[PDB]
């Protein structure tokens, strides 16, 4: 789930 | 009096007017870009509305006490286990606070007549909405308040059903301390309602059941071609 990872990692 | 732990949970709550205003605006532009012959079905708007709610749920979790200490892989597993449960809990609490009977209140600030929604939602969603309304009525009769709401949010998020976690001890600890804080809070603030703590916890399996069946229905609708972040979580 690349999208969920991105929403948790993004600045 | 309020246990300090519950105060820490309250401090993590989002700015609800801002969350709702942002979602309202997103959906307004959505329909505006769409030409006369390509407007979104009501089921379609609900999917996008739920999609945008999930973005705000992820943002809330990310910044919350305890959750922000988990490694990203643990954070993902927790949210993948409870995303639909948090959606439904948020829906239920919105009806508890702002709900009139015969209408449904949406995260956009819109109030919609139940007869209108029930005409379009289909048997399965009508059934699940009806069960959710039964929980609304029960929670309303118990004087379900915001302190108890945030406790249940964290009990849903930090579920013992999630395995393969690196830091299961943290999840187990939050579950236990939030449970103990809720047990204490209900005693102090509602001493005459012996059944309140138990009635609150027994809603969690029911919301889980509604939420899991909601997921299964939406997965069917996706496979059927009737439906972003919502699809990813499914
Ligand atoms: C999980 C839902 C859903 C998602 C995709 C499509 C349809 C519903 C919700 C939960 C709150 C709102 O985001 C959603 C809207 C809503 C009530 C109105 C549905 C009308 C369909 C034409 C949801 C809901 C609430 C309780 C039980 C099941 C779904």
């Amino acid at each position: 789930n690349a999208l969920l990872r991105y929403l948790l990692d993004k600045d | 009096s309020i246990p300090h732990l519950i105060l820490e949970l309250l401090k993590c709550e989002p700015d609800e007017p801002q969350v709702q205003a942002k979602i309202m605006a997103y959906l307004q532009q959505e329909q505006a870009n769409r030409s006369k012959h390509e407007k979104l079905s009501t089921f379609g708007l609900m999917c996008k509305m739920a999609d945008q709610t999930l973005f705000s749920i992820v943002e809330w979790a990310r910044s919350s006490i305890f959750f922000r200490e988990l490694k990203v892989d643990d954070q993902m597993k927790l949210l993948q286990n409870c995303w639909s449960e948090l959606l439904i809990l948020d829906h239920i609490y919105r009806q508890v606070v702002h709900g009139k009977e015969g209408s449904i209140f949406l995260v956009t600030g819109q109030q919609v007549d139940y007869s209108i929604i029930a005409s379009q939602a289909g048997a399965t969603l009508n059934n699940l909405m009806s069960h959710a309304q039964e929980l609304v009525a029960k929670l309303r009769s118990l004087q379900f308040d915001q302190r108890e709401f945030v406790c249940l949010k964290f009990l849903v998020l930090f579920s013992l059903d999630v395995k393969n976690l690196e830091n299961f001890q943290l999840v187990e600890g939050v579950q236990e301390q939030v449970n103990a804080a809720l047990l204490d809070y209900t005693m102090c603030n509602y001493p005459q309602q012996t059944e309140k703590f138990g009635q609150l916890l027994l809603r969690l399996p029911e919301i889980r059941a509604i939420s899991m069946q909601a997921e299964e229905y939406l997965y069917y609708k996706h496979l059927n071609g009737d439906v972003n972040l919502l699809i990813e979580m499914l």
